[PDB]
């Protein structure tokens, strides 16, 4: 799965179906910028890892969830 | 043992659960209720009368 | 900034409640009241995205009762810079 | 001055002023316009206080359901804001 | 102005909205905001009679749908001089 | 971050979770806990309109379905002047 | 002054004093006259504002109908004439 | 204690029966009399809360039938300042 | 005097309204207002007997309906000089 | 004395009503007036055996319908000295 | 302490059963045991006579379902002297 | 010292301090805290052997239920470990 | 030493040196007392931990109540107090 | 590490009974204890990720059936910053 | 301490899951970890009367829910002294 | 790696098919297989909490519809110090 710093949080815009979307964060897999949706924790973010593709729906939620990439879990130990 | 007793004659207080009212409904999302779905307030003709 | 928050309404009894909605839950500009027949009445304001959000909830749910009410309402986040000379 | 805005909308001139002058007789205040919406709706706009507001407005209900086609809105503001001043004419 | 208006409701979201109608409306200044217990929260402000009138009309008309819903709206126009010392 | 927001709910189970995600959602700053009594807990936060809207609804429907969840979240986009009496 | 105008007419003044207690206990509202119409009459004046003498005169109407013989007539003046105010003891 | 107790009767033989009674069963101050017009008479006295009231009960009691009879005893504990000027 | 009065309702509003029917309807000085907890909230008022008894009455006759409605509402006379330190 | 009796009741008043009746009742010196939470309020009196069981009987059957109602009325006669933290 | 409260059974179990109901319920002396003989059991304690009546009562009921039960519950209102050597 | 806290919760401090005294007559064991909740829950906090908290709150429950609305919770713990030792008040 | 104290009253003392055969077998409790009431009836103490008193008690009122005429009269004293020891032996 | 176990529950002998769980199942720190009001007593602690999901899911299914029982409970492994002076 | 608390089951989890409640609830010292054969596995650990009591209470309430359950819980106060030289 | 888990089940296709995902899963340790007698094996692993929770999850329900399957699996995060006797 896409290894990835969590980077910032978001904002919120002018799309419906946001009540599902819970607040988007910005993230990083160390070449350029990312954002997925925040299941469980980003922080400053050490190192977390991101599900996207079609289980993102199920990752987030729901199978007609609008969605890329979701993070999905925290690496204790991380990796350098 | 020490002899206590009993008096009241009605048990627990009768406590309310103040969550009631309802009725009508939450005024269009943007402020307040939980679940739902409709729109991020979007220029849709829901816009306000999101629902 | 140019957030275009917008409300309709028939007779301007809710208009102005909803620009009274406008003044006091949100800061931002109301740039123009217009008639423009048949009942219609409309009031256009200019803010911040989020506090035109607020302000556009408080005045739906505000004036939609008041006598009939709201007709329309929606809001507009980054419109057009064409569109501003027309307004 | 009385900030509050008290203003009410109905059918034609008539039912209007015929609640103008119930608001500035049963009332003391001072109506400050009168507006053409467009296709009957004419409106009425009067400052006072809170009370004489309530006062006027209620006199004006009464006295224009039963005139014309009647009365449509009649509710108020107690503090107008400054920025509504403007639409007001400023 | 020695008018003062009351709130009682079950929770904060109730109380701050209501408070915030409460200043919003009219000319009124917040004097008191006590936590019952048990869930009870109120609202106390100052004003005039007619200030505190429509204040407590529009606190009532937007805190009406927040939880289970306000518990008294309630007000006086001029509490007794021996009231305050236990304000 | 004059917008305020606040999340009250039974228990502080879904209280801390929420807040949790106000803090998670965006640059929110948590400015007081309180204790209402009777089991509910509030917990305020300030920012910008649409900031306070991302992490308001983000907490809401997070802690929806967590223990006993919320019971009330709306927010205020313009607050008085009385809001540092109101802390 | 708040021009405001409630007055209240009973039969006999034990009436119209509950009145006007109710009256100096409601609202903003001070008693400017307690006159006795004739043959039994007894009739109070208070002036203030117009929520306040609202106010006050509901008080009144609540707490005046069933002491002896009770409450005869009331009523409010909202926004009262200039020429009245000389019938009001000028 | 200025607890003002008061009554109205047809005919000023009651009224001054009553009166008397008031003096006479209650340590109260008469502050007056009055005499409204048509046969109607009505006394004024002042004193302790419960004096007054004692003092009205054996007056009513005096005045029931005799003459014409009474038409309105009454007690009121805590009279206002605004009063003054009409008794 | 030196009797004291209660007043206790389900909430504080109903209490205090009571508390100002108390302390204008006879010559009683209230002493106190106390949140108990879960929402009983009493109001004390000191005064004499009589004019606590007309007091009570009339605050208990006037808050049925106020709030959620009354608790408990009786007197003492004579409560000890020991009761003070719960005063 | 070394001998403690001690009540419940739901309400404050209820509650002071009992502790007049204790401290008027028999010999006894009254030590606690704690607020339980929720509406709990107890008494609690210091004295020989016989008297605070006389004043607490008195107490309870004279509280019985006093208000909302007492809670419990069972009373120990030598307490041990380990109850020390309850002072 | 001088009244002498006291108690027989049939065997040490209802006996000791009643002797620590003794100092246990009530802050009392425990002056002796003695066994009569046929097995009859006793027990003879010391304290107020309000102290000694709730002891006993505690006794009294606590120890007659356990063995073969009380067989003479007695206490004495004013003991004699004379009877103290020979106890 | 005995390690073991046992420890029972009730309505109102009549049922209270009646397991208090029962847990310290009917065994020797020194209760170490008094603590309110909030809404009625009034919590007794007792040290002791394993046995003796258990007879303690045996006889607890036993007097407790009869007394007032009743006891509630009456389970105990026979070594607690030192880390809730601050959370008794250390 | 443990002050938990068991005592088991039997007619006869075979059925009271059944008793006290439980208590030695079953758990760490010293018997500290064999008498003899008067007319029949004997009772054993014993003193131990309030577990250890719990189970000896148990294990003599399950093998006690058949032997001869049997089992009279049994309980159990959790934590007895300082003037009963006089009565305890001293 | 900041790995955040958290439980409510209502009366504290299963809160305690959580945190006998907490500090014998696993190796976490006991960071607090709080008295919501209500009947809600929380328990909060801190340690490692997985140590406090031993420690949480050995807390519920020990203190869940005590008394009344565990009301609300779940993980926060990595709480924001800001929460941690409000704690 | 010579008390001995047995427990036997079918599997390992069972045993150590019930071994590390053994030894977590209060001091016993675990001796015997024998494997019969068949399915069969038992624990035997060492300590004094009140701690085996309340050890394998803990045991047999954490053990209960693995595989197909415990088997045998058993417990003794004091083995023989003739017991452990086959322990 | 303090943290302990540990399979068991029926037979060793499930038992090395579960060992096998436990060393697969992360940096765990196998400690010990272990043959129960009557078909039960048994296999130990040490860890951190998170990385034997993984392992154990991914191992038993890997293992689950091998042969005959898994009868059990769960976690100890706290082991006590008998865990050197324990292997």
């Amino acid at each position: 799965m896409l290894i990835c710093k969590v980077l910032k949080p978001l904002v919120s815009t002018n799309r419906i179906p946001g009540f599902e979307h819970k607040h988007l964060q910005v993230v990083l897999d160390g070449s350029s910028n990312k954002v997925a949706v925040d299941a469980v924790g980003c922080k400053p973010g050490d190192w977390v890892i991101c599900v996207g593709s079609s289980a993102a729906r199920e990752a987030a939620g729901s199978k007609s969830y609008p969605s890329d990439l979701t993070i999905v879990g925290i690496i204790d130990h991380w990796d350098p | 043992r020490n002899p206590s007793r009993a008096g009241f004659m009605g048990a627990m207080p009768p406590v309310d659960n103040k969550r009631n009212d309802e009725t009508e409904k939450p005024d269009f999302l943007i402020t307040g209720s939980s679940g739902n779905t409709r729109d991020g307030q979007l220029v849709t003709f829901s816009g306000g009368a999101r629902g | 900034g140019i957030a275009l928050g917008m409300i309709e309404t028939r007779g301007l009894v809710p208009a102005i409640e909803a620009a009274d909605a406008m003044t006091k839950a949100a800061e931002v500009r109301l740039i123009g009241r217009e008639f423009v027949g048949g009942g219609y009445v409309t009031v256009l304001v200019r803010g911040e995205t989020g506090a035109v959000n607020a302000a556009v909830r408080a005045g739906a749910d505000a004036c939609e009762r008041v006598g009939d009410g709201l007709v329309a309402a929606h809001i507009i986040a980054r419109p057009h810079r064409e569109v501003e000379p027309a307004l």
